[PDB]
């Protein structure tokens, strides 16, 4: 382990013609990666590099706040003749699979451990009735309130289980700047694993899905609208976006190359063609010999 | 109160930014850190990283026949053998590799590669190979008498099975891009080739027909910028849990 | 870092750390292979 | 040093010719679980000759459209010896791996078959949303066959899988391949009989060949498992 | 006492065969909490422990803002032939019992002294009348004021208690943040005490109820809307959450088990069936020697 | 004024904050604190004090029989006298006990517990058991002859009236979450026993059926996380001043 | 140091034999009111002999249905002696209290009571939204009686019951139970009419048995309570 | 800028702060104090009447 | 604890106290009982 604040230098070098020494040729069927170093493969000159490496961190290339929930539900009389539930609120049941570049990215690491920066940016607009007229959009209070695993989970608008006694809520508003806070590493074990090669219950049943972890039981994220029901109809969108702030990766993967079909496992359909077909995971070209972006002159 | 003013960027959600907020849990006590071995501290640690890449990619091929090339005995001399696109951002052999899918990330990029070609034939089979780096400008060659006079290396088989080509940093400007034009200046590499040497061969007894794998990675000198959404992996619409 | 609040994990990004390593991807062999010699 | 090798575990002696190197994971030695990681309070039986020991599994033919074999430990070795044993009658566990792959083909024979030691490694089944079931994960020493080895029957790419320890085992120059595992998890000990920490997998990336008398050779593939450093808690009846 | 970090730490123990040393036995009829330690009752190895136990103290235990109030009333024109009163108000009768979790939690313990932060958070609607047209909600003015005991209580919106010359008042808006304050200490005893097991008054009707503390007259809240009537009716709710801060806890309750019915006792009606009923607060299994949640293979 | 900007998180509501906020009673001079008997500094201390748990929470008993364990005078070997789940989380005996109610208010539990059971027979009554905890992963065993190979503690009756058994921190995770699903690997601690080793012996004089009172505590190394609401008491509406 | 002890407060002198150990309520003792402390400015009476003694109660039979008994103090002791007078002559008060619970079995005998000093315990009545009246709470030393001693007649539970100071008189090895109680509450002193610091409680856990020649054993319960280092401020008339 | 969060109770009017305010006639000069008999510092110097 | 205005209770959460005395609930007895003897 080195410290590498930017890029390796290159050295002058000169005519090498010696027995025994071989540095073009390599045994990769040991398992490691040729050592060949430019400049003695090749004729180079002294080149000296003031080119950063910061950005190219894994604090840098997951430390980015990417969207990963949007929830959109209608803000209205939900009451009929015998209902009494108001309905005006969402749950997520948390996880962070839903949007696949995000996903891609938590992926490309068999173990990530990092506290998240959550932000909630609220949405509204009005449902186009048979008779609708808008001059303006209601500045309403909204509860995002995370509930952990076992704990009661709301049922309505109007349920008590919204007082938060215990349960940490953000109360914010349409107008005011998107709802932020942190979670900080929760994972029972040391590291959130994006993978998991087993089963997350002793049963030996079908009930018991492969590839759930019994640590990703992440919880619920219950998101209200504080404020009664109006008297015409609105819809609310809720986009929830995930910054993992002090990072650590462990065992890089290989990247995936298949469109998601689902959150509850790496299942994959595969594409009709190439380019990521099932058989064909790049384009074709004409043959091995054909250059398909040739430049003629 | 302290004078105030708030200027422009106020109120605004960049996703960039770095600032501290508000804990959610209070006290909280996270777990403490277990050594965990094959920690990754930057990206440019796996692009280092040797990965195939896919030099058969023709409609004939079908799997892992795309990951392995065809090396024929030869009737003739002087004959190419294949060639490898340095289009790392356009669809070619270089995109579904580790320094492919990890600097379509990224924007800007700089720094030599190298290639390792493994001879997977018979210990009985003999040969010798040319690869050739051609810088841009001009067509790709087509005969050894244009391909030689750019950056070569002969390879003759052996006890050392792999041959390893450094592609140069060679370029006018400090980066270069993974534009959508791979035929523009910025955005252009250059051109691989593999030409006979002698021939190829083989005893009687031995497959006639052999095959050279490809795996391609970054040195040390290897730089990226400006990281950005890929276009590797889309969606449609919020993943169910149904299919 | 600057973390304006109790918890520490509740700062900005964390300082940067350059140290790299690629040989435990790059070179996971028990015997070292010199450069320059046959490495068999 | 050498093309040779001798790995000498216990009981157990293996002797290599046409050898590479030795591969260790993330270059990292399989270690007892220090007291600072330590989870479980009462003391872990730890049984060095009786379990750290090279297995032997039931061998594969390499034929010439072989798509590659998968194994997962520990489920690979869970029923077999002093290591079964103790993981019936033991809930957590903890232990590496050293996995070694054989392959003898004559001085004729091309072929190239990529070892792969892939951690954590989820099986994701093709055209289908269903999840597979638990007769086609654990599968013991018997093994596993690949359906899409060119995916890893994961979605991801066998072109990029040497991100993961590997060998190869070309026919020019080897016969033998040596693959060194630590322990692989967020915790320090787990369930052996519900998850697997690795996932060995042999794929042929150059398919096995002769000329014109060497054709259609019965060349088989032998796996040989040693737990090292193995380590159980939670003493209790056999499941 | 003894400052606690972290949990203890286990040390490695071997063979233990003595005469005259029974750690395992003990005598729970002393009243005294078995000292029998993991490290001689089994065989132990050693553990090193960085569990930090400081989301376990009462501070971060009650330290929790939690909901104690929640009033809705009627902001609209209440004048009628001969009525000269506003009423677009309300009063609370300070107290927090009305929310179970909050009360539970602090009925956890005998006493409790602590600075509470009080947030307030309004919340508007429109009343649905047979012709109602909604395209925003005002930015109203509320006032709220703390009336201590044997002060005068506003009887309207106009009255001329909210002069607030020595009552502390808090004047806020809708699209401003919630309001939020401290009120210190203000028992005249050392504590809070949740329960009372006796008289507030030296009388012996039947007037004076029974478990009513004289120390609980924490007087009243009087919320009024500072704006006068709208031409067209809305609804105001308020809900008023309770922080608090520098907390020391005495004598340790048992926890309450039981639906609370009102807030002037702790009398209980319990639930029709098991769990917490009256003969069954856990709910029943099959036998004692049936495992409800038995893993079969 | 100084240069502002309001970043994302502004205006906004958190209940886990920690912030000053404005004094509504200037300069008020509070009671001055009186010494207490029973100050309570953490909620560990008060999940290490004993508690009867409902053992025999069976629809046949009402109220104290709950709390307190038939015990018999055998005509066999080997029998099994009662189970207990160490489902904290799901509706069994250890709920409603201090380490339960307290622990019910936090999501993640980690640490070793402790049983003490309380003899409450006759002073002639004599009698030997075995208290074994077995860790997850199989079944509940039914006979001795499995249970004795997990954890197991023989208590014989004397002028000590109670004995008490360590349930220790065996798990693979850090800690255990108070999971729905009692049945998954987070969640599940294992299962306790309790089975006669010889057989209870009384005279003629003495009343031949004995009662166990089993309780359960925590020990120094016991550790919460996520504190949550408990589903232990709900609410419909605002409590009134009625019934 | 034995299972014997000796109580001597004033002329009072108990001996037990059969008990197990000194319960101090939170490991606390009780003391006088100290300067920095006090609020009532007019000295304060403190009678050593003639009120810090032990006061016995009238015993209670255990039955083998009975349900449990609770005393609340100083109402118990508000109507004897000189505890009583100064009580009645005086506003304020101040007192800890030693508690000794007495009961009698042969050794063929079985049965466990729970002898728990409950503080500021407030009785909640069941069925019913009316708080309990005067006559139920204020019972003297003549007692009270539980109707739910499962729910503590609190809404709370029996078995957490044990934060609070507590014995247990087994009759294995116990026939006398003694605990010791500090002054409980938030002010200095108060009012003894209207009150009550304390719940003595003696709940069966276990019901009173006997074998076929000890069933239907006529068993009292008897109660002895000592004021401590009691204080009386506000001199007045009698009420 | 400075970063800034704007907490609850922002944009409140507390009867009882306790903050500086905008001067509104500036370097406005006071007329000095003079002796006056009876000063009254506290409450409790009433009460004691 | 930063407390920005006059009075002290306005401050934040009072700094952390991890003093433990669990005896004063666990071990309540006159007569210290020792562990690992006879305690009656
Ligand atoms: C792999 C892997 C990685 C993870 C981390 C998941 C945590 C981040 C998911 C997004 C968090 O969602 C939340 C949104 C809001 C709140 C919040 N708490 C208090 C009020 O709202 C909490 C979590 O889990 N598995
Ligand atoms: C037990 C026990 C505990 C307590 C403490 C009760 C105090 C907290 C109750 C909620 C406070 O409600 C207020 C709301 C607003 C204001 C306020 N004062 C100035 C303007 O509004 C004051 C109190 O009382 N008994």
């Amino acid at each position: 382990g080195e410290i590498v604040k930017t890029v390796a230098n290159t050295v002058e070098s000169e005519i090498k013609a010696e027995l025994g020494v071989i540095p073009s040729l390599n045994a990769v069927e040991t398992g490691a990666t040729s050592n060949t170093e430019p400049e003695e493969a090749i004729q180079t000159r002294t080149v000296i590099n003031m080119h950063g490496t910061a950005e190219c961190l894994v604090e840098n290339f997951l430390g980015r706040s990417a969207l990963v929930c949007m929830r959109s539900f209608e803000y209205k009389n939900h009451s009929t003749s015998t209902s009494s539930i108001q309905k005006n609120f969402f749950i997520w049941t948390l996880n962070t699979r839903e949007l696949v570049q995000i996903r891609r990215k938590m992926e490309l690491f068999t173990y990530l451990r990092f506290d998240t920066e959550i932000t909630i940016v609220p949405t509204l607009r009005l449902f186009s009735s048979s008779n609708v007229s808008f001059s303006g959009l209601p500045n309403l209070t909204l509860q995002a309130m995370y509930v952990p695993t076992g704990a009661r989970k709301p049922s309505s608008q109007d349920s008590f289980e919204w007082q938060s006694a215990c349960n940490p809520s953000v109360f914010f508003k349409i107008n005011d700047p998107p709802a932020r806070l942190t979670i900080p590493f929760m994972s029972i074990n040391s590291a959130y694993a994006n993978f998991y090669d087993g089963f997350a219950g002793f049963e030996k049943k079908a009930t018991v899905l492969y590839g759930i972890n019994p640590a990703n039981t992440m919880g619920n994220l219950c998101l209200r609208v504080v404020n009664s029901y109006q008297p015409v109809q609105y819809t609310l969108t809720v986009r929830v976006y995930m910054k993992p702030k002090h990072i650590k990766a462990w065992a890089p993967r290989a990247p995936r190359t298949m469109p998601y079909t689902n959150i509850l496992n790496n299942n994959y359909a595969g594409r009709s063609a190439a380019p990521n077909a099932p058989t064909a995971i790049v384009s074709h070209r004409s043959t091995i010999k054909t250059m398909p972006n040739d430049i003629n002159l | 109160g302290v004078p105030t003013c708030l200027l422009p960027g106020s109120n605004q959600f960049l996703t960039t930014d770095d600032h501290s907020s508000a804990p959610a849990f209070p006290d909280f006590s996270p777990t403490p850190e277990m050594h965990i071995p094959g920690q990754v501290h930057s990206m440019l640690e796996i692009v280092q990283i040797e990965s195939m890449m896919e030099i058969n990619n023709v409609n004939d091929a079908s799997g892992v026949e795309r990951l392995r090339v065809q090396i024929s005995a030869q009737s003739d001399m002087d004959q190419l053998l294949f060639n490898i696109p340095l289009d790392i951002q356009l669809e070619g052999p270089l995109r579904n590799t580790l320094l492919g899918n990890i600097s379509r990330y990224y924007t800007h990029w700089s720094g030599s590669l190298e290639m390792t070609f493994m001879f997977c034939g018979s210990f009985m089979t003999t040969g010798k190979l040319i690869i050739c780096y051609t810088p841009p400008g001009g067509s790709s060659p087509t005969d050894r008498m244009q391909a030689m006079l750019a950056t070569h290396v002969v390879w003759d088989f052996g006890l050392q099975s792999s041959i390893t080509i450094i592609i140069p940093w060679i370029s006018g400007s400090h980066y270069r891009m993974f534009n959508t034009d791979a035929k523009a200046i910025n955005a252009n590499v250059g051109y691989v080739t593999c030409f006979m040497q002698t021939n190829l061969v083989a005893p009687v007894g031995a497959a006639d027909q052999c095959y050279i794998v490809g795996m391609v990675a970054a040195k040390k000198d290897f730089n990226l910028r400006l990281m950005r959404d890929s276009p590797d992996i889309g969606q449609s619409a919020i993943l169910p849990e149904q299919a | 870092q600057i973390n304006f609040y109790k918890d520490s994990y509740a700062a900005s990004a964390s300082k940067q750390d350059f140290s790299q390593d690629p040989s435990k991807f790059t070179e996971p062999v028990a015997e070292a292979l010199k450069a320059g010699a046959p490495v068999l | 040093s050498d093309r040779v090798l001798q790995l000498k575990l216990g009981n157990s002696s293996i002797v290599t010719q046409e050898a590479a190197n030795i591969c260790c994971a993330y270059g990292e030695w399989p270690t007892y679980l220090p007291d600072n990681e330590a989870v479980a309070i009462d003391k872990p039986t730890q049984p060095e000759t009786s379990t750290d020991r090279f297995y032997t599994l039931k061998s594969k033919k390499w034929e010439s459209n072989s798509t590659g074999w998968w194994w997962k430990l520990p489920d690979a070795l869970n029923q077999i010896g002093m290591f079964g044993q103790n993981v019936q009658y033991h809930y957590l566990y903890r232990s590496g791996f050293l996995c070694h792959v054989q392959c003898n083909a004559t001085k004729f024979h091309q072929g190239t078959l990529l070892i792969v030691a892939i951690p954590e490694h989820q099986i994701g089944k093709k055209g289908t949303g269903t999840s597979a079931s638990f007769a086609e994960v654990m599968k013991g020493a018997e093994g596993g066959v690949f359906e899409q080895p060119y995916l890893l029957d994961d979605g991801t790419s066998l072109a990029c899988a040497l991100v993961y320890p590997h060998q190869w085992i070309n026919l020019r120059t080897n016969n033998s391949a040596t693959i060194v595992l630590p322990w692989m998890n967020s915790a320090p000990m787990d369930f052996a009989l519900r998850h697997n920490n690795w996932t060995l997998a042999v794929i042929p990336v150059c398919p096995l060949a002769g000329g014109t008398g060497n054709t259609n050779t019965y060349v088989p593939i032998t796996i040989s498992i040693a737990p090292m450093c193995a380590e159980y808690n939670g003493l209790r009846n056999a499941i």
